[PDB]
């Protein structure tokens, strides 16, 4: 019946991606061979013995995480076509991706996408995580939303892109590479959800007290988070909440679904043993501007849309006592033409705690969801350091000697420009 | 063997087929005119 | 006989109806696995009015599931009285409504409502003639609200002389859940309002409101507002169930709360209601029975009556009782509150008597009154609407999925009308 | 008495016979091995109609197994209730007809058919009066549909006044297989309706459509759609074997179907049909027996008898039932569907009742219907074939084999006739 | 009383019948002295006390491939004399392999095809497998299908004819030689089938994943190809398919008896475990323009005729069900004067894996033999290829000396391009 396709371009959806599916098994109870010691359908397939294969794909040029995961634990969950590799990587480069490497990885990439999709029907969409900053994770990310914008036309594309940071970007032509990646995704994707690195790094450094972590860690946080969108894909509960009003309740204009997000409680074992968790506080640290996801400071954005995902032994009543406290409350303020503001949706099944993570067994948690003006801001420091290095010339001769012709640069430069203005427009 | 016959003489199917569930979690409710504990 | 045939679409009226049949087998003694016990005449002598004999002796009900997802019909059957329905009752979607109204009404309720009314005229026509439609659904949400109200527009058509009883929970002023909401209920009212023969309004604040202060539970679910609306909605059918001393129906309701067609829209009380704090301290007699049916408190609507004037109004009095006592203590609350009462109209109430009890009581009563209170959340829903409409918000679904502009603009001035009449009555 | 003789041909007719005599065994108390059970006076005072005494205590079937290639007899013996029929009632071929209508009926159905015209005169002339004949076959073939029509020819006119009461399935035009199937279909119809007295027609994806819709079967064999068509092939001869309060026969069928006699392409309806797990729900009754019956959905032709005009039809009853409702119905369904009944036949269908219902069942019906809905399926047949014979296609297997292209255009006018007679009647 | 009667020539037919029945005795129960430790009388025939004898005859001029089969493993099953040894190689020459050295071993072919079509009456049908670029495979397989074809007229001639590739020809007069050939392939051949070497070298490049696969592999999927075509002769089946059937339901024009194979699935037991393999899963993979078995692109070709055939525990359930989406698809087309296609056969008993081989046990499979008008292409670049050599004389002087005349090459070239204009005549 209900079935949902993860894919994952670079080698930042494939470390996303491999622990968003150790969630999953350990979710379900798929063991890492692909055995259930029914709601695994809607990320899990079958084939006979309790083989719940994978429907997920794994998009990179380079093989060097590619073939690691088929050495590493999981061999035999995944499909190895479904784990698809090229030969060279892409390297930081938007033409690497198109014209010269994914022109031969994309044919057999949606072959694969095809007959995974064509097992059944009920495909709710496409959930994508890449790096705009990549070259794979940008150009081929690229390449594969315009090719399944030309067959699969009305089926729902979300997208959790890993913005990079004013400050820990670990690249230099990743003013290059992103803002080419949105020109692809204004038009593509239906619901872009924003993410950023030092956004989850202060939140292992504040609400755990993590002091070294590293990339993985970040990664199971995100996977509690789309785990948490899939809640009631999967399990029951009160208010139910698929894909088709994640686009409809958020998304006020065609042109406006670039968006924000919030997990809370993210709390350890060591924290957990004084702080009560009620459903009032636990979606009040989902407001605080320190707890959000990607970095993007809501007091001077402006909340236009909301959703929230309460996940585990969440009563209605505290949920509408809780919600009816942040109305009253100033310092989140919403939009004169959207004066409701709030989509709930209740999961009766708790999060479900990884051994040797990070996290504890909490009983209740919210996925919030937060289409705000606020993300004028963080395409505004984008506009003052690529104008800052495109003046002169710098990073160019790598683009244009490689198949992509000068003037593209300036079209994306002024669709980023149409997205300021469209932003500012609505906010008045 | 052919596949067998999935019909009686009653003219009814032979075997049920189990429903696709959303793993159903109970909820613990009940109230008015006595409305309990 | 007569015979009720009900309708449950949406996700909530999914649940608010599952738990009306937990009450009503209640009632009549009915087993979940169908059969019959309790050993009593009035249980079943009138028992063609919501079940059928199937041959295997078990009485099913006459009412089918009706939404767009199989969530909701995963849940009804799953748990306890959910063998008592058909599965033929039900009707599936697949895709699902994210409420949006033209979502099911125009694109995907089109092709499912051709399957619904073949299960509608299955039961119907297999009868003699039936008595009417009871509609419950959701205004909130879209498979509720859009699809819902669709099939009220086609039985309409294909049964017009027969009584169409909707019931329709509203959105709420206060709670904000599914934030296109004003677009589902304005677009469903202005249509429902030529359609419907007499409508019910419940709201989700008015049922919070009544656990808080006459219930006082702690922590009340889904299912406790559910059973508020249920024992509401089994008051107003047990005439046409039970015998009593004075005998009524739901058409003797519409002929005695409207004076004009256009204006048709209820507010729903009930009494008594106590938790065990107050269940042994209560004088259950007639005084109290009248006097919390008139209050706000108890009203299952986000309105405060004392607002507006009471324009018509009925009572529906259940169990062994002193005659006098119901009719003479409502015109001592005619004479009180003669400045809550309209003016041109003397005697204002309706009154029965139903004569068996409901199961655990032994007196009761149900409000079912035409109050020009009722233009308030009319006003606050045409306030929120054209909040998000004058610059055209969350529209391009409502653009996209074939359906027009100026069917908004007829739509707004349309309830615009509806509330502009309820002032020169008030 | 009399004695109708099964005649079953293809290898579609002999696994759509072979259910068809485990049914009319489990009808009759027919042990397998051949011995009665059961001591029941009503249940074996009618043996003669389909079955001979052996001298050896059994009842040996008046079946014609008939095949051109040895593989599904062999299936068919090995099979249960298949060591009933008599060995040398099957006939042999060795070579087959690859669903060519050439080898079929000219080169390959002649060496065999003097075979089959000893056997069948060996059991008819061994009675004492015959009834009529059931052939059984396939038109999508090669066998049955290529010398099984061939027979139809000959006993025609050897046999010039008894009753020909043939069930033909009909290729499947949606979903089709045997590729060359409208050179079989078309081109041994018009040989057929100048030959055969009873026709009813049976399409394959309205045997799934019945096994999805009403019987929500997961996995549905062949063995289900060949027993839910068995239904069909008892039910129109219940009379034959049992009593009645109001009597008929193959011979009523004819003389109450056909105003004319080209017209013999009937529609068959079986009820009722619904799952186990809507089975203690069905209240089983006459009104409900009638309407279920009366859709299209439970219809085993895949022809819409909602764009046609019923021009005459028929109900055979089953079971212990009332009188007066087995026409009051009926009265029911043409005042209400006068628009699906033609104007120029004063009350368009009559019925009968038998005693004895299918076991399991108390009571049932089955349904022959002559609609002039049916000009839609020979129409739909007649755009494959005009499209595959303009340009030559697989007509090599066909004119090798002692034959010539005159008569394929005589097959085009012989059936767009019949296609134009059925436009004057809508 | 049912017997069929294989025909291999050259060394390579006879290393295609090794694989296929190499997997024959190996579902028949047939150990290799033939001993059982009524479905067995179409390819073995009972001799003795319980042994079941090869219906066939191999043929080759040259002994070096036949005689280490009969010092084989498989050398007290096989009849001597139905493996038939010339002495010397015709050496890619259609002259001497037909007129001057292919003449003094007719004689003795003829005689036990004689000695074994006449122990039973109803006879199935004729198979050849010939090597269109050998030189007895092309010139003894033209005159003995010839001399057959005027003793027994009036029975089947299927032919699975392994064609050269357009880049692996593995010779030089591939030219000469299968242009020879298919002058004489077009008049009294009832079947033809292709079997493009390179095209099953992809398909086990990819599906079964060997990048060093070898002529053993190679012969295997034509073992599995041959098998399922008769399955349903040798077993029941829900719905038989005579090999009388394919003529009547593929061919529609006399000349026109050139079709397609394609084999699926031939997954890998790696990879087999991993798919629910389904009676569509497995069609649409039989479908698919990269899955054929002789490289003919037919998206550019109109199909003019398909048949499919099941194996395994398949429900016609799901067979109408998935050919109904095949009808549906924009990508496959069908010439318009066939409006329906399609001739589907059921066989019950599932496809046998040999063991150490490269398959998997897999339950249900499809083979699927299709005309179209797509067999234009195999023939235009063999125009191509014939007339560039032709073109000044090259290996001439090793035909015209050698038996035949200047102007069989002409001829030959004149009813191909006649074939050709006959394709197009049904293209429109
Ligand atoms: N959150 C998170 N971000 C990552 C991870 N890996 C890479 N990134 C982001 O990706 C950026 C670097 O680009 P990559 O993702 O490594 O490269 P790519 O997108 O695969 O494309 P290529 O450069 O061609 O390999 C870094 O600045 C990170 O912000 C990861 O595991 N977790
Ligand atoms: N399908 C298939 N074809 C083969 C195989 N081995 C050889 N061939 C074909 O055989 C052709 C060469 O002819 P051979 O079979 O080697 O020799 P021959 O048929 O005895 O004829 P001569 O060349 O005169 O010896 C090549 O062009 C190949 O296409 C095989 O294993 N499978
Ligand atoms: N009266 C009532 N209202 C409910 C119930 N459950 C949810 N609601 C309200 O209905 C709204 C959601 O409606 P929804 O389920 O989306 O309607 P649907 O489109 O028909 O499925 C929320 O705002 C809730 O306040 C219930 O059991 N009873
Ligand atoms: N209803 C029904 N149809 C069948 C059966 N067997 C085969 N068919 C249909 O008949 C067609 C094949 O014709 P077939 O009977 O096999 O050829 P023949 O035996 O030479 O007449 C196919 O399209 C099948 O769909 C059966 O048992 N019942
Ligand atoms: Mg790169
Ligand atoms: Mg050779």
């Amino acid at each position: 019946m209900r079935e949902v396709i993860s894919i994952h371009v670079g080698q930042a959806g494939i470390q996303i991606g491999n622990a968003c599916w150790e969630l999953f098994c350990l979710e379900h109870g798929i063991q890492p061979d692909g055995q259930m010691p029914d709601a695994f359908n809607t990320f899990f397939s079958e084939t006979g013995a309790g083989k719940h294969v994978p429907r997920c794909v794994f998009l990179d040029l380079e093989p060097t995480v590619v073939d690691e995961v088929r050495t590493g634990t999981y061999r035999h969950l995944f499909h190895p076509e479904q784990l698809i590799s090229g030969k060279e990587d892409a390297a930081n480069n938007f033409a690497r991706g198109h014209y010269t490497i994914g022109k031969e990885i994309v044919d057999l990439s949606l072959d694969r996408i095809r007959k995974l999709a064509d097992n059944c029907t009920g495909l709710q969409g496409f959930l994508m995580f890449n790096a705009v900053g990549g070259g794979t994770g940008s150009g081929l990310g690229c390449l594969l939303l315009e090719r399944l914008s030309v067959d699969y036309g009305k089926k729902s594309k979300l997208n959790f892109c890993s913005w990079p940071s004013p400050q820990v970007s670990t690249a230099v032509v990743e003013p290059y590479n992103s803002v080419l990646s949105t020109h692809s995704l204004l038009e593509h994707t239906d619901v872009a959800v924003m993410l950023d690195n030092e956004a989850i790094y202060d939140i292992c450094r504040r609400n755990l007290d993590i002091e070294r972590p590293t990339y993985t860690n970040l990664n199971r946080l995100i996977a509690q988070v789309i785990s948490s969108l899939t809640a009631s894909l999967r399990f029951d509960g009160a208010l139910n909440v698929d894909v088709t009003e994640f686009q409809t309740n958020l998304v006020p204009y065609p042109r406006i679904h670039f968006m924000l997000s919030s997990y809370a409680p993210i709390i350890s074992a060591e924290k957990a043993y004084h702080e009560q968790l009620s459903v009032a506080e636990i979606t009040n640290s989902a407001f605080e501007p320190a707890s959000m996801m990607a970095k993007c400071d809501p007091r001077h954005g402006k909340y236009m849309a909301c959703c929230l995902m309460y996940r585990g032994d969440v009563v209605p009543k505290d949920v509408n006592a809780a919600v009816a406290t942040i109305k009253t409350k100033r310092t989140i303020q919403f939009v004169d033409w959207c004066p409701t503001g709030f989509k709930c949706g209740i999961n009766y099944q708790p999060p479900t705690v990884v051994p040797g993570g990070d996290l504890a067994k909490v009983m209740r948690a919210v996925c919030m969801i937060s289409n705000s003006t606020a993300i004028a801001e963080v395409f505004s420091r984008m506009d003052h350091k690529f104008d800052l290095m495109y003046a002169k010339r710098a990073f160019v001769h790598w683009y244009v000697g490689e198949g992509m012709e000068e003037g593209e640069f300036s079209e994306a430069r002024e669709d980023l420009a149409a997205l300021e203005k469209d932003y500012e427009e609505v906010g008045i | 063997s052919p596949p067998e016959s999935s019909l009686q003489s009653n003219f009814v199917p032979s075997h049920e087929e189990v429903g696709r569930h959303k793993r159903f979690l109970v909820n613990s409710r009940d109230s008015l005119q006595g409305n309990m504990i | 006989m007569r015979e009720i045939v009900h309708v449950q679409g949406g996700q909530c009226g999914n649940q608010i109806g599952a738990k009306f049949w937990e009450v009503i087998s209640d009632e009549h003694g009915i087993d979940p696995t169908g059969t019959y016990c309790g050993d009593s005449d009035l249980q079943l002598e009138r028992i063609n009015v919501f079940y059928n004999e199937a041959t295997g002796g078990r009485f099913v009900p006459r009412a089918i599931l009706m939404d767009l997802e199989p969530g909701t019909m995963d849940s009804v059957r799953a748990g306890p009285f959910g063998q008592l329905f058909r599965p033929d009752n039900f009707v599936f979607g697949q895709t699902g409504a994210g409420n949006n109204w033209a979502k099911g009404h125009y694109t995907e309720g089109a092709e499912l409502i051709d399957s619904v009314l073949d299960v509608v005229r299955k039961e119907a026509e297999g009868c003699d003639c039936l008595q009417g439609f009871q509609i419950t659904h959701s205004l909130g949400g879209g498979t509720g609200s859009g699809m819902g109200t669709l099939l009220i527009s086609k039985v309409r058509e294909e049964y017009p002389d027969r009584i169409m009883e909707t019931f329709s929970v509203f959105p709420s002023p206060k709670v904000s859940d599914t934030v296109v909401e004003p677009y589902n209920a304005t677009l469903s009212v202005h249509q429902l309002v030529e359609n419907a023969d007499e409508v019910q309004v419940i709201d989700n604040e008015a049922l919070y409101d009544i656990c808080f202060r006459t219930l006082k539970l702690t922590t009340p679910t889904y299912g406790d507002l559910n059973h508020l609306v249920s024992a509401a909605m089994s008051g107003v059918t047990c005439c046409l169930r039970f015998p009593g001393q004075l005998n009524s129906d739901l058409r003797k309701l519409a002929v005695n709360l409207i004076p004009f067609p256009r204006l048709h829209f209820f507010l729903i009380g009930f009494a008594p209601l106590t938790s065990r704090g107050s269940q042994q301290y209560r004088a259950l007699s007639v005084p109290e029975l009248t006097q919390q049916m008139f209050d706000a408190k108890n009203m299952m609507c986000a309105s405060d009556p004392r607002h507006g004037r009471y324009l018509t109004a009925s009572a529906m009095f259940r169990g062994r009782m002193s005659t006098k006592e119901v009719d003479e203590q409502m015109l001592n609350v005619q004479n009180k509150n003669s400045s809550y009462f309209v003016e041109w109209i003397p005697n204002n109430m309706k009154s029965s008597v139903c004569d068996i009890p409901p199961k655990g009581l032994k007196m009761s009563v149900t409000f079912v009154g035409n109050s020009t209170a009722i233009q308030e959340m009319f006003k606050r829903v045409s306030d929120q609407f054209t909040a998000m409409f004058r610059r055209k918000a969350f529209l391009h679904w409502y653009t996209g999925e074939g359906m027009d502009e100026m069917e908004f603009t007829e739509a707004e001035s349309n309830m615009n009308d509806l509330v502009s009449e309820y002032q020169q009555y008030q």
